[PDB]
């Protein structure tokens, strides 16, 4: 899709604008790149908190995982974004969802000292002792 | 063609492991998350069909990449944890590295910053020196095959193109498949040896920095005739340390360039800042102090 790179373009760079014109001319919000970001993961990352919203009403898939298993949470936990964590958790983000070394957006963001994200992941009902099995 | 067992059993020690998720695939093999179903450790499986491995290059390559891996033990070499076969595959139990390949990160990132390539580069480096030091030649050095465990610390692995030197000055004179980053001696008559692992690193090195590989056209015709004449030009944004060290690596004559320890010691890996740890947001985003 050639409006599906587009998208994935506008939402890393930060132009909220340039997003919702392309969503209204037929933009899959769930283009996914060459390891699996989706536009929702590139805003999430990049602290874009408008594009992260303007997205999730747009349907965009809130656990889609790249190919580090990444969620959008994961990546929003490990850079510090308190909005993004919440609005994620709000529209149904697995707090507990696990990449594929077996961390959850809580051991992320404790492993880069968010402890701000560590006590509302917390509050959402992070578990500590969340462990992936076979 | 035959579906791979859903549980893998070594005949020795009788070991069972459990197949998970798909994880990659090239030449004849795939790879797969599997367990032991007794311990829950989780490795790597390569997964080899016998069906692909009829012709005497092929058997050559799966034989060769078991007899080298198996005697290798470093910080930057894949675990080697076993290897056994049933009456259709041969499986080779690996190190699982979670944090996927050089690969994934530069098609995230493409040019790295210098601190980071540097942090890299020594991991990469290292491993090679135990290599070169126990006689082998990769061969076959690429981003896909320089993987990342869970401290972000390089694993070199696949030895299915790997030799293993057999006396001093050996010249060999044939490769059982195509490198990645073919050396311009491997195009020539004249043989090869170590020195195709500093080319490949000197590829690596330039990838990592300028974002692009230095000789890839659409053309493999004219990519191997940049090759054969040293032509690549490095971006006037490199600093000069790192530029200098990428032309010692890129050059014709295989004698000129650095052995593996001279690449070690040069001046790049103490010429600026060596990251301790990289954050995890380094996969994705660029660093600040690094
Ligand atoms: C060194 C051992 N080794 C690994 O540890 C590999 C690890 N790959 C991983 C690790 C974590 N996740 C994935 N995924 C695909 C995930 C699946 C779920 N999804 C949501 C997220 C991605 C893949 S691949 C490998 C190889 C070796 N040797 C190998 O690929 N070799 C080349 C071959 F196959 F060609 F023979």
């Amino acid at each position: 899709s050639d409006l599906g790179k587009k998208l994935l373009e506008a939402a890393r760079a930060g132009q909220d604008d340039e997003v919702r014109i392309l969503i209204a001319n037929g933009a899959d919000v769930n283009a996914v790149d060459n390891t699996g970001l989706t536009p929702l993961h590139l805003a999430a990352v990049s602290g874009h908190l408008e594009i992260v919203e303007v997205l999730l009403k747009h349907g965009a898939d809130v656990d889609a995982a790249d190919v580090y298993g990444f969620t959008p949470l994961h990546l929003a936990a490990m850079t510090g974004h308190l909005e993004i964590v919440e609005v994620l958790l709000k529209y149904g983000a697995d707090v507990n969802a696990f990449d594929m070394t077996g961390s959850t957006p809580l051991h992320l963001a404790a492993d880069e000292g968010h402890l701000e994200i560590v006590e509302v992941l917390l509050k959402y009902g992070a578990d500590v002792n969340a462990q992936d099995k076979f | 063609a035959k579906e791979i067992p859903e549980v893998l059993v070594d005949p020795r020690s009788r070991r069972r492991y459990v197949r998970g998720r798909f994880l990659g695939k090239g030449g004849f093999a795939k790879c797969f998350e599997i367990s032991d179903a007794d311990t829950k450790e989780v490795f790597a499986g390569k997964i080899v069909p016998k069906s692909l491995l009829l012709k005497p290059h092929q058997r050559e390559k799966m034989s060769m990449e078991i007899s080298i891996h198996r005697s290798l033990a470093h910080q930057h070499v894949v675990g080697f944890h076993g290897f056994f076969e049933d009456n259709d595959f041969v499986f080779v139990v690996l190190e699982l590295c979670r944090r996927r390949s050089l690969l994934e990160l530069h098609k995230r990132r493409k040019a790295l910053t210098e601190p980071e390539a540097r942090y890299y580069l020594r991991q990469i480096v290292l491993g090679c020196q135990y290599l070169h030091r126990n006689r082998v030649i990769h061969r076959d050095l690429k981003l896909g095959n320089l993987f990342l465990n869970e401290d972000l610390e390089v694993k070199i692995g696949d030895f299915g193109l790997a030799t293993k030197v057999e006396y001093d000055g050996e010249r060999k004179k044939t490769l059982c498949g195509t490198p990645n980053y073919i050396a311009p001696e491997v195009l020539s008559k004249k043989g090869h040896s170590f020195e195709v692992d500093v080319w490949s690193i000197g590829c690596i090195m330039y990838t990592l920095l300028v974002g692009k590989p230095p000789f890839e056209t659409s053309c493999l015709k004219e990519t191997y005739l940049r090759i054969k004449k040293n032509e690549y030009s490095i971006p006037k944004h490199i600093n000069p340390v790192a530029a200098s060290l990428i032309q010692k690596m890129l050059q014709t004559d295989p004698t000129a360039r650095p052995t593996i320890n001279e690449l070690l010691n040069d001046e790049f890996f103490t010429s600026g800042y060596i990251p301790a740890r990289l954050p995890i947001t380094c996969l994705t985003i660029p660093p600040r102090f690094s």
